[PDB]
């Protein structure tokens, strides 16, 4: 049985900063970020890479929608970069330039904090962030499965 | 608490850019305060591990400036696997894609080459012969049946039509694939799970096990590279996965490698896609790779053969849905074999490779249309009840039971259930007759029809009629399954396997089944059965230590195959009530359902409760006991009377058991019929070769349906 970092309450930009470092919850658990259904820029107001934070703390703000998802901290900035470096001009491209530099820049200021745990045992269905439960013929907030 | 970012200014050489729209007044003195928001504007607060004496920098962009067959999926707009990785615990808790360190890949033979894009020892599945027709799945007549291994359907309409679809690897640390999927192949049971998705040009296969860490290949187009994704040591270029040299039409990537064998049996998953475009030759690999498991394990999971199993087939829906679309056509032999082929090595390989137990096996092949599927199998429903009416044939009633089996439904198991169980009945009699049951039609029949004397128990709670049914099938499959048989049944696989080159000349298990697999017989791997079958064997070239610890583990393989929790769950009878002292539960060596309220049981030590007899004149070393359960605590010790015979003697139901000093058994022959009743109050004539008498010094007993247990003197066989 499995949980969720649920969206955080955020009108305003002190409602987010004013979050605390996230804590890594045990091997034990079975939790996920929940991140928007579908990321679109033009939805996104703010980008918080809170990266002195034992967890890489990010944060996604949508104001419209006042929530700040809370979400994977290097497959954002993964995907964030990519969607930086396609070349879509001068100005545009030179702006997203500099912000992938800087980006980068701050990133590798953490490459030492990615896992080298070996993914754990257990069946997979279809994620190994989901639950690794068993099922067969015979058959920190939750989401208990089905 | 006060946020006081470094914002850039207009000037700046570098971050110029990136300075705030003059609107918001961002001065130093403003800056707290936050109020940072601005509509046609999306703000980045960076910070870093100094913070706060590096207050971190507030950057702004503008909105704007954000905004054929096998395709990775980039970035995190407009891909639609987007938010399942920024939702994953990727590189947060596990590294799926660990730093390989020189860990190599080799390229192997059978690997297809420029020579032979499909494999060195491939056999590439026919193309139906000029102006042959393709019906539908509709017009599909018992003479079309027969003649089935020539009859062609057309697989467009028949087979899934492809549409796209995404894959997203399980690991989260790879860019989402874009594909058309042609359906995919799914098993599994309480403590595995393997998936295998299709798509033209690509599989996506993940193995996983309760207690083992998972396995992942993913199969694309030659040209194709997949890269691993969100580690940030990888800034300059990113890392592209694991995995052998690419091929001719495909390249092969892998998750998760290594804990010596684990990574050996993933080679040879990652090798199995370029190997072949025969979905047989995958099946009779795996045929054969399940009957060389090790001994040892017990009822273990054995990590590495699963993988190699279920690789085998996941990459055998691969070659049919590949050869299907290739010359556009099914041969209706071949549908119904990779049906029912699949059916059974999923649960050989949920069975004796994941340690599961055959209640909780399961299996979705999804290659087929959905809505021509439901077509076939209505139809396939209709067929199987002609067949049992209209055919008289061994072949056709076979097909029947094999039908059925294929369906796995009540409705079909319901038709063919009565004649099932009159054929087991006919191939007991032939053997009392004095025949061999070793034709390899008559084994394949003798496969599927226990199969579906069995398959109520699988799916739980079986009628009055459905386990009485399959319990006479049991008493008899057991005394089919001799001792002679049994060494017998060791030599002609083990001749098998030396036919076999895994092309031309395949292996199917179902064709050399053997009663030693459907019985109730869980001794045949001990001491003295392994005796017998090395003087029946014919010499080869391995040392005698060997050839004797390669026969003990196919011993095991067919007693663990015979073993089925259900069955003996279901024919040893318990108490109504708890038993007072430490259950003495020993597991049944020979297990004997004599009436449908009793049991006999055979084993190395006495029960606490039932009717036991301890057997006389047998190496105290290797004791033997016999007991007869019944739903009762009680027990009493009894000795064995000794009687003589000599129109109705009261034998039938009754049951013969032969037995050595060497402690072993012999023959547990159940007493059919009254002729065989005769067979026995005559004594053993010298000349008459019955299945009652034996060359070898034994003691016969005869075990009566109501508990007591005599020693037949006449049938003794002495030095
Ligand atoms: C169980 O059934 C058999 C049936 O043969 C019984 O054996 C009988 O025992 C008597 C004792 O003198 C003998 O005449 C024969 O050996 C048997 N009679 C018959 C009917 O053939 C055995 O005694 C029965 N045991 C129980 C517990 O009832
Ligand atoms: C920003 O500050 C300047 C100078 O004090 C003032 O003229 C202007 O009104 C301010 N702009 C906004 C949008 O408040
Ligand atoms: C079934 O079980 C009961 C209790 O064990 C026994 O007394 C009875 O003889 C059995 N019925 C038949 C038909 O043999
Ligand atoms: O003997 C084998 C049986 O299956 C067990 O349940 C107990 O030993 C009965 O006493």
């Amino acid at each position: 049985t499995e949980y969720v970092l649920r969206s955080v309450i955020a009108k305003e930009v002190g409602d987010i900063l004013r979050v605390p470092c996230m804590r890594t919850p045990a091997d034990d658990v079975s939790w996920r970020y929940e991140a928007p259904s579908v990321i679109d820029y033009a939805r996104i107001d703010g980008i918080f890479l809170r990266y002195h934070c034992p967890g890489l703390d990010t944060f996604l703000w949508d104001r419209h929608a006042q929530r700040a998802y809370l979400v994977n901290p290097f497959l954002f900035a993964a995907g964030f970069l990519e969607d930086l470096s396609h070349s879509v001009d001068t100005q545009e491209t030179t702006t997203r330039r500099a912000l992938y530099k800087e980006i980068r820049d701050a990133l590798g200021s953490r490459k030492q904090a990615v896992s080298h745990a070996p993914v754990r045992a257990g069946c997979v269905n279809f994620d190994y962030s989901r639950t690794r439960r068993c099922v067969g013929r015979r058959d920190p907030v939750l989401a208990l499965s089905n | 608490r006060l946020w006081l970012p470094n914002t850039p200014d207009a000037s700046d050489p570098q971050r110029g850019r990136l300075a705030p729209p003059g609107e918001l007044n961002l001065t130093t003195a403003s800056v707290p305060m936050l109020r940072w928001y601005a509509e046609r504007f999306c703000f980045v607060l960076v910070t870093t591990a100094e913070f706060p004496r590096d207050p971190g920098q507030l950057l702004y962009i503008p909105k704007t400036y954000l905004l054929a067959e096998v395709t990775q999926l980039k970035g995190l707009s407009h891909n639609p696997g987007a938010s399942a990785l920024l939702r994953s615990r990727a590189w947060v808790t596990f590294a799926a894609a660990p730093d390989r360190e020189g860990l190599t890949f080799p390229r192997g033979d059978d690997g297809a080459t420029e020579r032979h894009p499909d494999g060195r020892r491939n056999a590439p599945p026919p193309g139906p012969p000029a102006g042959t027709p393709r019906h539908p799945t509709t017009n599909l007549s018992i003479a079309h049946l027969h003649n089935a291994s020539v009859t062609w359907l057309a697989a467009r309409g028949l087979l899934r039509t492809p549409g796209r679809y995404v894959y997203l690897s399980p690991s989260a640390s790879t860019w989402p694939v874009g594909v058309w999927t042609t359906g995919g192949l799914a098993f599994g049971c309480d403590a595995a799970l393997v998936r295998a998705r299709y798509g033209k040009g690509f599989m996506g296969l993940v193995i996983s096990m309760r207690d083992s860490p998972p396995a992942e290949i993913i199969v694309v187009p030659a040209d194709k590279t997949l890269a691993r994704v969100g580690n940030p040591t990888d800034e300059n270029a990113p890392a592209v996965l694991p995995g052998p040299p690419a091929g001719p039409r495909y390249r092969v990537f892998v998750l998760g490698a290594p804990n010596g064998s684990a990574l050996d049996a993933l080679r040879r998953v990652a090798g199995y896609p370029e190997e072949s475009t025969n979905y047989a030759q995958y099946m009779s690999r795996a045929y054969a790779e399940f009957l060389g498991e090790d001994p040892g394990s017990g009822t273990d999971a054995r990590p590495s053969l699963f993988w190699r199993l279920a690789g085998l087939l996941a990459s055998s829906g691969f070659a049919f849905v590949n050869a299907a679309h290739a010359h556009d056509a099914i041969r209706l032999s071949d549908l119904l074999g990779f049906l029912a082929h699949s059916r059974v090595l999923a649960g050989l390989a949920a069975r004796g490779a994941a340690g599961c137990a055959a209640d909780s096996v399961f299996l979705n092949v999804s290659v087929l249309d959905p809505a021509a599927r439901l077509r076939l199998e209505a139809r396939l429903g209709h067929l199987v009840a002609a067949i049992l009416e209209r055919e008289q044939s061994l072949v056709a009633h076979a097909l029947g039971y094999q039908l059925a089996f294929v369906l796995d439904s009540p409705a079909a198991y319901g038709a063919v259930a009565p004649s099932a169980a009159r054929l087991i009945d006919a191939l007991y009699a032939e053997f009392l007759g004095g025949r061999a049951l070793t034709a390899p039609m008559v084994r394949r029949a003798l496969f599927y029809a226990t199969a579906v004397l069995r398959a109520p128990f699988l799916a739980g709670a079986p009628s009055a009629e459905q386990r009485e049914r399959a319990r006479r099938g049991l008493l008899i499959t057991t005394a089919l399954c001799t001792s002679d048989v049994a060494a017998a049944t060791h030599a002609d696989l083990r001749a098998a396997l030396a036919r076999t080159d895994h092309q031309k000349n395949l292996f199917w298990l179902p064709d050399h089944f053997s009663p030693c697999a459907a019985s109730l017989r869980f001794d045949l791997a001990e001491g003295g059965f392994i005796l017998d079958a090395l003087a029946m064997a014919t010499r080869s070239d391995i040392p005698a230590d060997v050839m004797a610890q390669q026969t003990r583990g196919v011993a095991s393989v067919l007693t663990r195959w015979a073993h089925y929790n259900a069955l003996i769950r279901a024919f040893v009878p318990e108490a109504t009530h708890q038993c007072s002292g430490p259950s003495h539960n020993a597991e049944p060596r020979i297990l004997v359902p004599i009436t449908h309220n009793a049991s006999y049981v055979v084993t190395h030590t006495p029960l606490p409760r039932g009717i036991g007899y301890k057997l006389t004149g047998v190496d105290v070393r290797r004791p033997l006991f016999i007991t007869y359960l019944t739903a009762t605590c009680e027990g009493h010790a009894r000795e064995i009377e000794p009687k003589r015979l000599v129109r109705d003697l009261g034998l039938v139901g009754a049951v013969f058991l032969r037995y050595t000093p060497a402690g072993e058994v012999m023959s547990v022959l159940l007493v059919d019929t009254d002729a065989t009743q005769q067979q026995l109050a005559q004594g053993p004539v010298a000349g008459t070769p019955n299945v009652f008498s034996s060359d070898v010094p034994s003691v016969a007993l005869l075990l009566f349906p109501n508990g007591t247990v005599i020693h037949l003197l006449a049938f003794d066989t002495l030095p």
